[PDB]
């Protein structure tokens, strides 16, 4: 009877049981099929690998990412991901559990209907629900009005929400997020003199990104500080034990969120798309959006990012406007947490679509 | 049927990304119907996949594979990789010896083949790249691996092969009496103690091919087992030779 919560992203699946405070399973949203015929010693021929095993065996596979910019685009591979999630990761029988799934802002209705069909017809779940990721993040922060900045591995959105209603006319999408930042870090470390290009080197670069990068409050001053002293350098010990030093790359990498031109994209930065989204909303709700900017997603985890957003939005907003950025410590999982809270409410239990309803509709 | 075992020094992405060195490895592999590659240091199977891409570029089924996970007692890990031509032989079954890291630093991969072109119809190959400082004990342990294959597959026809480090300072003349794989009359040692299996200036029979079982021993073409000196074969400089590997493949033909 425990509900499951599955939050499927472009880069990572976050899955677990409703009422838990964190997802039990977090793993790459990847399906890989062997490019050649053979076996691992003591194993039979495998048709495909999903998740961590696909990443660690990727050299003899072709990898597919069934979720692109947050939207499901390969249904056969998405089914494999869900099967792996239920049977391998959570080790549950799906016909025994109501299941909450999440979807991206602006997910087409036909996509939601296909998700629902698969859950009921392929997995035989007894009930299900689909929630919008940004609305769940807002709910997790204890608010029903605010504007969510959600930035993951593949996509960044701004989603204004008014009394629990995500306003789709005002949603902004930016096709720049964590995977782009990792690639850009690889590039600029390489320019410095390092050599980071292989699959494994990308794994290390992702780790350097997550451990040493931060958002400068004043980027040009920070560049000058990095040039005048060694105070912003940080050391990082590689798997083999050799230590390297990284300087202005630490803050140049996530600067790209505010200056997408760093990777040759002509788009407004996240502060500008936040402002633009608020400005698409009725003026009478804007005070509440500016005072409730909630950040969500792995790519909002950079130290400094909330302060820099507060500064940049203050520069754009009317001069007397109260501006507040809310960046929860658990915000890499706040979509999943909002889902876990919602699915575990006695109050919620009549919002489940049951298989009987699906049979009658 | 040509079978080989080849320790390719630090076989991995850097070496397979070198077009010249990759070509030489492909040329060597192509000689064989079954080849065991050792010292595969390939954290994500990328180099293995690149080798297979080259081997299977024209006909997608030129070679099939059997590959281990990374093996070792500590952080330094290596895989065993068998490549085989599916039109010549078929893999019937595989397993990793476990009775494992107690007896071997790299637990032997064991593959059962069926083989319709040769006197022997089914035979197993046991792979070992021994830890040099433990070579006596590890080679002696292969005797127990042999018994295991016998018990598991009711099969006496077994080839044991690889870089056993079986010579020079790792196994001395007086130490052979301590190795049941040598003292038992069950086994024929096809690469003699006199052979040089190193591409470097040492003169050592490190790499070995051992055969057990009547039919298998009778399938061996007498005289065919030997190291393949690819420096000589391909008219290479010693420097190019060593950039490929510090060992030669050891090979054998079945009739
Ligand atoms: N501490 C950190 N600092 C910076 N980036 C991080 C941190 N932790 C995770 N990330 C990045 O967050 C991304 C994954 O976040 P998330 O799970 O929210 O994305 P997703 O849901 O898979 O993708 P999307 O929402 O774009 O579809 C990865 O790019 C990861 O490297
Ligand atoms: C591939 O490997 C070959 C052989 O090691 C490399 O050649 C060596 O490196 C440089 C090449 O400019 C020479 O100074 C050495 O003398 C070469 N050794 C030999 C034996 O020729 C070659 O560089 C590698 N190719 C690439 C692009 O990495
Ligand atoms: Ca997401
Ligand atoms: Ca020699
Ligand atoms: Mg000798």
């Amino acid at each position: 009877t425990t509900a499951l919560v599955c939050d499927n992203g472009s880069g990572l699946v976050k899955a677990g049981f409703a009422g838990d405070d964190a997802p039990r399973a977090v793993f790459p949203s990847i399906v890989g099929r062997p490019r050649h015929q053979g076996v691992m010693v003591g194993m039979g021929q495998k048709d495909s690998y999903v998740g961590d095993e696909a990443q660690s065996k990727r050299g003899i596979l072709t990898l597919k990412y069934p979720i692109e910019h947050g939207i499901i685009t390969n249904w056969d591979d998405m089914e494999k991901i869900w099967h792996h999630t239920f049977y391998n990761e959570l080790r549950v029988a799906p016909e025994e559990h109501p299941t909450l799934l999440t979807e991206a802002p602006l997910n087409p209705k036909a996509n939601r209907e296909k998700m629902t069909q698969i859950m009921f017809e392929t997995f035989n779940v007894p009930a299900m629900y689909v929630a919008i990721q940004a609305v769940l993040s807002l709910y997790a922060s204890g608010r029903t009005t605010g504007i969510v900045l959600d930035s993951g591995d593949g996509v960044t959105h701004n989603v204004p929400i008014y009394e629990g209603y995500a306003l789709p006319h005002a949603i902004m999408r930016l096709d720049l997020a964590g995977r782009d930042l990792t690639d850009y870090l690889m590039k600029i470390l390489t320019e410095r003199g390092y050599s980071f290009v292989t699959t494994a080197e990308r794994e290390i670069v992702r780790d350097i990104k997550e451990k040493l990068c931060y958002v400068a409050l004043d980027f040009e001053n920070e560049m000058a500080t990095a040039a005048s002293s060694s105070s912003l350098e940080k050391s990082y010990e590689l798997p083999d034990g050799q230590v390297i030093t990284i300087g202005n790359e630490r803050f140049r990498c996530p600067e790209t969120l505010f200056q997408p031109s760093f990777i040759g994209m002509e788009s407004a930065g996240i502060h500008e798309t936040t402002y633009n989204s608020i400005m698409k909303c009725d003026i009478d709700i804007r005070k509440d959006l500016y005072a409730n900017n909630v950040m969500s997603g792995g790519t909002t985890m950079y130290p400094g990012i909330a302060d820099r957003m507060q500064k940049e939005i203050t520069a754009l907003a009317p001069s007397t406007m109260k501006i507040k950025i809310i960046a929860p410590p658990e915000r890499k999982y706040s979509v999943w947490i909002g889902g876990s809270i919602l699915a575990s409410l006695s109050t919620f239990q009549q919002m489940w679509i049951t298989k009987q309803e699906y049979d009658e509709a | 049927l040509k079978i080989a075992a080849f320790n390719i020094r630090t076989f991995g992405e850097t070496k397979m990304s070198n077009a010249t060195l990759a070509s030489y490895i492909v040329r060597i592999v192509r000689r064989y119907d079954i080849v065991l590659i050792q010292e595969v240091r390939d954290s994500h199977l990328v180099a293995v996949g690149k080798l297979l891409d080259y081997l299977n570029q024209d006909d997608p089924n030129t070679y099939h594979y059997v590959v281990s996970e990374p093996l070792g007692r500590n952080s330094y890990k290596e895989r065993y990789l068998f490549l085989f031509r599916p039109n010549k032989v078929s893999v019937l079954d595989t397993y990793q010896y476990d009775d494992g890291n107690d007896s071997f630093s790299r637990e032997p991969a064991v593959v059962k083949f069926s083989s319709h072109s040769t006197k022997v119809k089914e035979f197993a190959i046991v792979a070992l790249h021994s830890a040099p400082s433990d070579a006596v004990a590890e080679i002696n342990s292969l005797y127990d691996v042999y018994l295991d294959v016998q018990q598991k597959w009711h099969l006496n026809d077994v080839m044991l092969m690889g870089d056993f480090n079986a010579d020079c300072s790792y196994v001395t003349s007086s130490q052979w009496s301590s190795i049941r794989l040598r003292t038992s009359s069950t086994f024929q040692w096809l690469i003699p103690d006199s052979a040089d299996t190193t591409a470097t200036s040492t003169n050592c029979a490190y790499d070995r091919i051992v055969v057990a079982g009547s039919l298998l021993q009778s399938s061996v073409v007498p005289g065919s087992a030997a190291p393949f000196d690819f420096q000589a074969a391909y008219g290479l400089s010693n420097e190019m030779a060593l950039a490929i590997s510090d060992h030669y493949p050891v090979e054998v033909t079945l009739t």
